[PDB]
């Protein structure tokens, strides 16, 4: 057959991009960054009517500060996140402090290429990449509130604004003519409720989708369902107001 | 490098055949024919040398060994895979068995001893079968005198009589003739000489086939005396002087 | 043809091409460009950033390897890491054991044979990204080029990426000129902004788009980035 | 049928090892470089095409020394070539802990041998893209070799390889001739680098820098050297001069 | 030694060995689980492709992982016993070091790891198998029911069905399974769960058979009889009308 | 060093001595016995400062692990066997400390747990640990009442440390007291032994041998 | 040592246990229960090294539940017991050895006897009417040897521990705490709770 | 490199099934029929000995009918060489069971466990399947007699009367015909030999073609007693139930 980290004619890795594809069906991943906080939301995207909704957890803790929502293969993403958790926790015993967003972030994606049936370089294990990509969204003293896009190619990038999943062309759009350098954490929530109700398939609901943040005075939380509700109804109301 | 066939190479095919070791058997087909027949008080096996040329001295090449003083082995098929498969068969023998109890193995342990290292090269990672038939003779306390047939699947089966390589079919039908279970040792090598004349085209001596038992104890094999338990091999292999005298005879 | 031979860095083309090492330099022709050059007293890097959307940041194109050493990359931004990681290593030893800072032209040597090893053995794959190393040792001021092939070489300027010729053809006309910036690192750097330039086409240099990097007799490398390379743009 | 040269340790149905061969091809698509035996010593030059102005001159060497007393030039992939000076470096490393005294050249040289035949015998590894053309003096005389992808090497009077290695060979040849007493350092330098100029002519578009190395019981005290400044503009000269 | 990558992402993004696992899973006998509002019930359908089992000995298909939690699969059998192994390992590792048995959830996400990581690991292939597993936590009455598939996805469900048919029967329960008003009895539940099966078993007294679970490690298999007479019940339900 | 802990009407009261020696050289009178692990659970320290510093300062970030992974707080019970399962692995190779883990949690209730290094592992009511242990169950024990207020509580675990860092050469410093609730656990304060023994003293009539 | 005794009477195995735990120089606990039950009718009590003890008997106690589980079955006593020494005998030839005696109390089902076994450290294993571990079988095997009865009923066979604990609480020089008792029958195991003063 | 020759043993097929275990069952479809029968007094396993000769030794013979333990045995169908690898292990495993708990190893433990390893061959290590299956007759207190079987893919199940190997499909179906549940050990014995006698792919069903063994409770005694018939055996029993 083909190596599985073999570069195609035009310098890409055929697993690298073909695992892209599969982040394409995934469910729809939202994050903004405001001075006031971020925000993460996720379609739940249930596949039936008896699957209880609230045990899809597609955003999950990373540290007091650190937050992150997944899109594609979300099994893939186990591992990611205990790596982080234990890669932030790890750090505050070395050194008594928390690990920077961006250090956290790079960490994880160091995993990323490690994946080949022999590659001379370590003993990279892991036969394929992993098929999920994740924002990440923390705070920290010397960078303040951030959000970065980690992919299964080990790049990661920044972003004040950025979606991921089945929807994300569409909601880039969005996002682009939507944000503004003075966001408050208020207009991200609807925002990031609004952008997700245009790329769902389903009528958007406190059931099928899920909002949260993460602010320095209280870090991350996720938003319950009752919470939320509340947002969406504000703004079916402040949408019909014109 | 580091040997990466870490995978089989013989695996099963849509109809259930197992390709490699049905090829190991086609090799053992073209080669040359080898017989073992079991007498009441003994057994025979024997080859024909075949030499690759007049220059060569065949007597420095034998298809008929000795893997324990009571146990004999002869082939069919690649001379090479033979040989190392010998070397490891006595080498088992001292491992597996004597250096455990004290005493040699039974033939027909030993013979499983083999088999398994057969059908092993038809599981492991990155071999091919072995391209052999063996048929091993041998004798021991509580079995008596014993004929096996072990092929490159690691099968093996006790035979009264038989014939493997190039003319078996001819050989067996043969055998199934002349064989009745009150035939002596000479009895058996004197049918084992016809069986082998009909498989050999040019010239048919004491030089250019391969002869041995397993029969009486050989005390004066043994190297020594002083030890009354011990009375010698009962693994023999006839000289060219002894087969030629049989073949006046014939 | 090359299809039955690229499939793998352990084949060798009827012409005797290693196709997937070529491949490879292909993912750096696709990478942003950036530029090296240097006089006798200073060696600089200036890097285009790029960035995916206008809502993302423009990804950093030069490593700090030691005080008196760094990279700019073109490519995979992953491979850069790992090998400027082994270069920061291999710095870190010869200062450790046999306190003496690490001669660029030796840097040199060690990415090439640890860029090899992944091209003559199975189930690994050569690295995808080029290489421009700058920096001043008890031999003056230095660049090197690294290619994924393994090979690298000791110039006096260069650049690498996509349109890289352009500004390429530029430094080898402005050569004698640069090449006496001694002294003067604001010229060179200026030097190196026009040499870069000579490769745009899509947009200008902007001031969270232009990166640079400095490295010198009494100036250890250090990178500019933003407000701090305005005054150049 | 077909497809015997996909995977290296492969015998075709003549008993080719076709990935060698293409090895080969990488060989001969690389700079030309020689080497020479004197009376006394050996000489190694080399062609250096200037892709640009840019190239600091004189600065990215190829010749390697190996031991003190060792010199290797190759012409093919560079970086293979490197990979196995590295070795050979170990390797020398190795019989001189045990053996106390600098290993000999003829068992140098087998040390090369064997291992670059080793990568012939696996299809888990590609055969070296260089041929390699090293020597030096020993505890009885100077010694040339040159070792082929294929793991093959032999002694030689004269040896070249790479690109223009037929205008080489023929010149080597005619030295050879006319200098049955044999020539001398001071002179295989010079003759080095005429030849290294003449058969830089199956690449005159580009233009090129000459490299020079020897190693000579009189003129280097056994001890491999680089050929600089007036002995190097010396020769240069000599060369441009015959080149008309 | 063997480190083939055997499951590799393709040019669309899939990964066909964990798909064609699914496959391998579809094929397998149906099972089932409800939970009640006191209770959850395990339902599995009996082959009969060959006939003449000695019922006693062979292999039932709901497994016990500890005394509060039980686990039902579809998909290759043989698979099946190395998670089961590996699970009622861990739940003996997690009551030695935790002091406290496992949660239905914790049990499930550790079946459901073991499932992932045999999906990027090299010179393994995915599990052919999918399983529900339910119980009650410890000190819980709260029931729990969870799903896991080969690539290592999870998640809880009212009521679920994996296998041969799961179509047909999910449908059944979809538009029979009221979160309002889940089958308040013992009774009522396992009665859901036979007429979910009907709808595929076509008449098997023998072909189907059922475990009831309830809080503090309360775990029963119903016999044939007491199947048995669900089924009779079932079918006159439809005659009177 | 001196450590209680006690449970009672009220919960749990923790309080240890802040003396550091280097066998008959006084280390340090200011160093913290006791681990906040988080809001609902104390550590405290007896034997190597460094063991017990290193290694309850790493069950922290094991407690921690937990919560993130298991959406809940760790109990009192699983944080103790944390750290004497790890403690036991290094059996034999010298590990030095006498340590109690104290919180509470809906499921437990106030808990203590005692954990040393020979691998022991004990929950109770009362623990003393460390050289003057003997000393504080002799004032500790003649005085406790499961039906203790808060505040006699408090003062008795205060006066036990300080009965051991009178009688003990190496107990000594200041005292550090805490109370654990289901809310978690309260900080009492410092009280150094300056001047806390000569209060006592006068206020109580005790420690009648000293010359005042 | 801790106090660890067992014996078998007619219908059942009964099982004392010193409640003391004691390091240097203080009793630190006098509630302490040194058994284990390792399936409905099987318990096993242990003496020895510090933490060993323990980690011991709750790896054992993990494991034949592991069993049960996996087969759906309990294990006999005679079963579990030379699984128990087998465990034990591997330890005594390894880095560091499990310092750990016990005592196994089981009923056997199947065979509707109850069954006492002792094993020491070493993988020593005995089947007994009564046994003991320590310094106690030093005034209690005698004491047995001479009120010992075969058909004993349960109700004798604690009246012939309490004679065993008296002769203990009167020439050991240890404090002990007492013991907590557990009586292990066709029916299971139940302690004991008034044995302060039966 | 090598993953050119690699078969890839372990991979699911589209629609989710295991090519080599397939394939490995459609080998044993080729092999000499087994059969087992349980009855209440005892268990009865016969098997077809595949291809035999005149001077083939039936004495010595033995290709089908294996002891694990004094309680327990099997019947094969496959490859006799693989069947003998896997018992082996089998008959290790069953004594570790009985020196760690001092009791005999129960039916199912062990037949689950050979049953894993087979399992294994599926899931890791790139290697072929065994191509066997087995038919295994046993007896332990807890559940008496038992019949169980399994095949390459590591699945395993209980019988009251089964069938492996050749014509398994026309076997069952005659046994599921004449099978009842009080039969007696006698009574499988003729099931047994009607079904091969009416399955055989031979002209006629005789002796030395034949491995009979029985699994009873000789009354007289109390224990468990296993008999793998001798020649002459099969040939008696063969003329009683009127096969002659």
């Amino acid at each position: 057959d083909r190596g599985v980290s073999t570069f195609s004619p035009e310098g890409r890795l055929f697993q690298v991009e073909y695992s892209l594809e599969a982040i394409k069906l995934g469910s729809t991943a939202i994050g903004i960054a405001t001075k006031e906080g971020v925000v993460l939301g996720v379609e739940k995207r249930a596949t039936s009517p008896l699957l209880e909704s609230d045990s899809i957890e597609k955003i999950v803790e990373i540290d007091r500060h650190i937050g992150c929502a997944m899109s594609g293969l979300t099994a893939d993403a186990r591992s990611m996140i205990e790596h982080a958790r234990t890669a932030a926790v790890t750090h505050n015993l070395y050194y008594d402090e928390d690990i920077n967003v961006e250090s956290l972030t790079q960490s994880v994606c160091d995993l990323a290429l490690r994946f080949g049936e022999g590659a001379s370089g370590e003993e990279r294990l892991m036969s394929r990449p992993f098929g999920v990509a994740l924002l990440i969204a923390g705070h920290d003293a010397d960078d303040g509130y951030q959000l970065f896009h980690a992919e299964p190619s080990g790049t990661f990038y920044r972003y004040n604004a950025k979606a991921i999943g089945s929807g994300s062309e569409g909601a880039q759009a969005e996002l682009l003519n939507e944000w503004h350098s003075s966001l408050t954490l208020k207009e991200a929530e609807l925002l990031v409720l609004k952008i997700l109700k245009q790329v769902m398939e389903e009528k958007l609901d406190e059931n099928n989708a899920q909002l949260s943040c993460i602010t320095k005075q209280d870090g991350f939380k996720i938003y319950d369902n009752e919470k939320t509700a509340e947002l969406i109804k504000e703004l079916k109301e402040k949408e019909a107001a014109e | 490098m580091t040997d990466r066939y870490s995978f089989s190479l013989t695996t099963f095919s849509p109809s259930g055949k197992l390709g490699q070791i049905d090829y190991a058997l086609t090799a053992v087909k073209q080669g040359v024919t080898s017989l073992g027949i079991k007498a009441t008080n003994g057994v025979v096996i024997a080859t024909e040398k075949k030499s690759s040329s007049p220059l060569a001295m065949s007597e420095t090449l034998s298809k008929v060994s000795l893997l324990t003083p009571d146990i004999g082995a002869v082939y069919s098929g690649m001379g090479p895979d033979y040989r190392v498969l010998v070397d490891k068969s006595r080498k088992v023998a001292h491992t597996s068995y004597k250096r455990i109890y004290g005493e040699y193995p039974p033939t027909k342990l030993l013979v499983s001893e083999v088999a398994k290292i057969m059908q092993e090269a038809t599981q492991s990672g990155g071999v091919r079968p072995f391209g052999v038939s063996l048929l091993i003779a041998g004798h021991d306390e509580f079995n008596g005198f014993s004929l096996y047939q072990v092929d490159p699947s690691g099968s093996y089966f006790p035979w009264k009589a038989t014939a493997i390589g190039k003319g078996s079919v001819a050989a067996k039908t043969f055998l199934e003739k002349r064989w009745n279970d009150e035939l002596e040792l000479e009895d058996a090598i004197h049918i084992a000489l016809l069986t082998l004349k009909e498989s050999v085209e040019g010239e048919f001596n004491g030089d250019t086939i391969e002869l041995a038992i397993i029969g009486d104890e050989n005390p004066d094999l043994l190297g020594y005396t002083g030890i009354p338990t011990d009375k010698g091999p009962r693994f023999r292999k006839l000289t060219s002087q002894e087969i030629n005298d049989r073949l006046e005879a014939l | 043809f090359r299809n039955n031979y690229d499939g793998d860095t352990v084949t060798f083309s009827p012409t005797g091409r290693l196709f997937q090492v070529e491949y490879a330099l292909e993912a750096i022709k696709q990478g942003s460009v950036t530029v090296g050059l240097r006089s006798n007293t200073h060696a600089v890097l200036v890097a285009l950033k790029r960035n995916a959307d206008e809502l993302s940041s423009y990804q950093k194109k030069i490593i700090k390897c030691d005080e008196h050493m760094g990279l700019s990359l073109a490519g995979l931004a992953p491979d850069a890491r790992v090998l400027s990681n082994y270069l920061r290593q291999q710095c870190n030893y010869s200062s450790l054991v046999f306190n003496r800072k690490l001669a660029v032209e030796r840097a040199g040597h060690l990415l090439c044979d640890k860029a090899q090893k992944n091209t003559q053995s199975y189930g690994g794959r050569p690295y995808g990204v080029g290489l421009l190393i700058i920096g001043y040792d008890k031999s003056g001021a230095h660049l090197l080029e690294f290619q994924p092939s393994g090979n690298v070489t000791e110039l006096y300027g260069t650049a690498i990426g996509a349109r890289s010729q352009g500004a390429k053809t530029y430094l080898e006309r402005t050569l004698d000129t640069f090449i006496k910036i001694d002294g003067n690192p604001d010229e060179l750097i200026k030097a190196g902004v026009e040499a870069i330039s000579q490769s745009l086409r899509d947009e200008s240099l902007t001031v969270d788009n232009l990166s640079i990097a400095i490295v010198g007799k009494d100036t250890p490398f250090t990178i500019y980035d933003g407000e701090a390379v305005a005054k150049y743009i | 049928g077909t497809g015997y040269d996909l995977s290296n340790s492969v015998f075709s149905p003549d008993g080719r090892n076709f990935q060698v061969e293409y090895a080969v091809k990488a060989v001969e698509n690389g700079t030309t470089s020689i080497g020479i035996k004197c009376n006394d010593g050996v000489v190694f030059a080399v062609e250096k095409l200037i892709t640009s102005k840019l190239l600091v001159p004189q600065k990215n060497v190829k010749i390697q020394v190996v031991d003190r007393h060792i010199g290797c030039v190759y012409s093919g992939l560079i970086p293979d070539g490197r990979h196995l000076v590295n070795r050979g470096r170990e390797e020398a490393a190795s019989f001189k802990k045990l053996y106390k005294t600098p290993i000999p050249i003829p068992a140098f040289a087998d040390r090369l041998g064997q291992y670059v035949q080793a990568h012939t015998l696996y299809n888990s590894v590609r055969p070296f893209g260089v041929s390699t053309i090293f020597g030096g003096v020993d505890k009885n005389g100077a010694h040339l070799y040159m070792l082929e992808p294929s793991g093959s090497y032999w002694g030689y009077k004269g040896a070249a390889t790479g690109k223009g290695r037929q205008s080489a060979k023929a010149e080597l040849e005619k030295l050879v001739d006319h200098h049955p007493e044999g020539l001398s350092a001071r002179e295989a330098v010079k003759q080095a680098a005429k030849i290294i100029y003449l058969a830089h002519e199956d690449n005159k578009e580009k233009d090129f820098e000459l490299e020079i190395s020897w190693c000579s019981l009189s003129e280097t005290n056994g001890l491999h050297k680089f050929v600089k400044g007036d002995l190097l503009q010396e020769a240069i000269d000599f060369a441009q001069k015959e080149i008309n | 030694g063997y480190d083939r990558a055997l499951s590799i992402f393709s040019p669309d993004g899939h990964i066909f060995q964990v798909e064609y696992a699914l496959e391998a899973v579809k094929r397998g006998t149906c099972a089932v689980g409800v939970k009640g509002k006191n209770c959850v019930v395990l339902g599995c359908e009996r082959r009969s492709t060959l006939k003449l089992q000695d019922t006693r000995i062979t292999p039932s298909k709901v497994s016990k992982i500890d005394s509060h939690v039980v686990l039902s699969f579809s998909g290759l059998n043989a698979d099946s016993r190395i998670l089961i192994e590996k699970a009622r390992v861990e739940a003996q590792s997690h009551r030695l070091t935790l002091e406290d048995p496992v949660t239905v959830e914790y049990l499930t996400r550790y079946v459901a790891g073991v499932q992932q990581r045999y999906t990027q690991s090299g010179g393994v292939r995915p599990f052919g198998v999918s399983t529900l597993i339910a119980g009650f936590d410890p000190r819980d009455d709260e029931p729990k029911l969870y799903q896991t598939e080969p690539s290592g996805i999870y998640s809880s469900w009212s009521a679920q069905t994996i296998g041969r048919n799961s179509k047909t029967v999910r449908e059944f329960l979809e538009k029979n399974y009221d979160r309002k008003e889940p089958p308040a009895t013992v009774e009522e539940c396992v009665k859901l769960t036979v007429r979910s099966l009907l709808e595929v078993v076509q008449t098997g007294a023998k072909n189907i058979e059922i475990t009831v679970v309830k809080p503090d490690s309360d775990i029963v298999a119903l016999s044939s009889e007491e199947i048995n007479q669900y089924v009779t019940q079932i079918e006159q339900e439809k005659q009177e009308q | 060093t001196t450590t209680l802990a006690f449970r009672f009407q009220g919960g749990i009261i923790v309080a240890v001595d802040s003396r550091a020696t280097a066998g008959n050289w006084v280390a340090s009178q200011t160093v913290k016995k006791v681990i906040e692990i988080n809001p609902f659970l104390l550590g405290t320290m007896a034997g190597g400062a460094a063991d017990c510093q290193f290694w309850e300062t790493w069950l922290g970030s094991q407690c921690r692990l937990h919560e993130l992974r298991e959406k809940e707080r760790i109990s009192v019970a699983a944080a103790s066997k944390i750290l004497s399962n790890l403690v036991y692995q290094y059996k034999g190779a010298g590990l030095s400390m006498g340590t109690m883990i104290c919180g509470y949690t809906r499921k437990e209730g106030p808990t203590i747990y005692y954990v040393d290094s020979d691998g022991t592992r004990l929950k109770g009511d009362i623990f003393c640990v460390g050289s003057g242990q003997t000393f504080a169950y002799g004032v500790l024990d003649s005085n406790y009442k499961w039906d203790l207020s808060v505040e006699d509580a408090l003062y008795l675990g205060k006066r036990s440390i300080l009965a051991a860092a009178h009688r003990d050469a190496y107990s000594g410093g200041s005292v550090n007291l805490y109370h654990v609730t289901e809310d978690g656990w309260i900080y009492h304060g410092n009280h150094d032994v300056g001047e806390l023994f000569w209060k006592v003293k006068e206020e109580e009539g005790s420690f009648n041998n000293v010359i005042g | 040592m801790d106090i660890i005794l067992g014996i078998r009477v007619q219908d059942s195995v009964i099982l004392a246990s010193s409640k003391a735990v004691t390091r240097g120089i203080s009793v630190l606990k006098d509630s302490d229960d040194k058994t284990r039950q390792l399936s409905p009718h099987t318990l096993m009590s242990f003496a020895g090294e510090a933490g060993d003890t323990v980690q011991f008997a709750e790896y054992i106690q993990a494991n034949i539940q592991l069993y049960s589980i996996r087969e759906d079955y309990e294990l006999s006593p005679q079963a579990v017991s030379s699984f128990v020494r087998q465990e034990l005998a591997k330890s005594i030839r390894s880095r560091r050895p499990y310092q750990v005696n016990v005592l196994i109390g089981g009923y056997d089902k199947k065979k509707n006897k109850p069954e006492l076994y002792q094993i020491d450290y070493l993988g020593t294993k005995v089947e007994l009417p009564y046994g003991a571990h320590g310094y106690s079988g030093f005034y209690t095997f005698s004491l047995l040897d001479h009120h010992y009865r075969p058909d004993m009923t349960t109700e004798e066979g604690l009246d012939l521990l309490k004679l065993c604990v008296q002769e203990l609480e009167k020439r050991m020089p240890m404090d002990f705490k007492g013991v907590i008792v557990k009586i292990v029958d066709k029916d299971g195991i139940r302690q004991v709770d008034d044995f302060q003063a039966q | 490199g090598s993953r050119r020759y690699d078969s890839r043993t372990t991979i699911f097929s589209p629609e989710g099934r295991l090519y080599q275990v397939e394939y490995a069952l459609e080998s044993i479809s080729h092999a000499g029929t087994a059969i087992g029968i349980m009855a209440s007094d005892g268990i009865v396993l016969a098997a077809e000995r595949k291809v035999t000769s005149t001077l083939l030794e039936q004495d010595t013979s033995t290709e089908k009918l294996y002891k694990l333990n004094d309680k327990i045995a099997v019947a094969v169908a496959g490859l006799t060489a693989d069947a003998e690898i896997l018992i082996n292990t089998a008959r290790i495993h069953a004594q570790n069971y009985l020196k760690t708990y001092n009791e005999d190893i129960p039916v199912e433990i062990l037949v689950r466990r050979l049953s894993d390893i087979k399992q294994g061959y599926t899931q890791h290590g790139g290697l072929r399947p065994f191509g066997v299956s087995f038919i295994y007759a046993g007896y332990d207190d807890r559940y008496g007699y038992q019949l169980y079987t399994s095949n390459p893919s590591g699945n395993y199940t209980g019988w009251k009367a089964i069938s492996v190997g050749a014509n398994t499909s026309a076997a069952q179906t005659l046994l599921q015909m004449d099978y009842k549940d009080d039969m007696k050990v006698d009574d499988a014995i003729e099931l047994a030999l009607k079904t091969l006698s009416k399955t055989t792919d031979s002209s006629a069903l005789t002796y030395d073609r034949l491995e009979f063994a029985t699994i009873r409770k000789g009354a007289n005694d109390g224990e468990v007693y296993q008999k793998i018939f001798k020649p002459q055996e099969i040939k008696d029993i063969l003329v009683k139930t009127g096969i002659t």
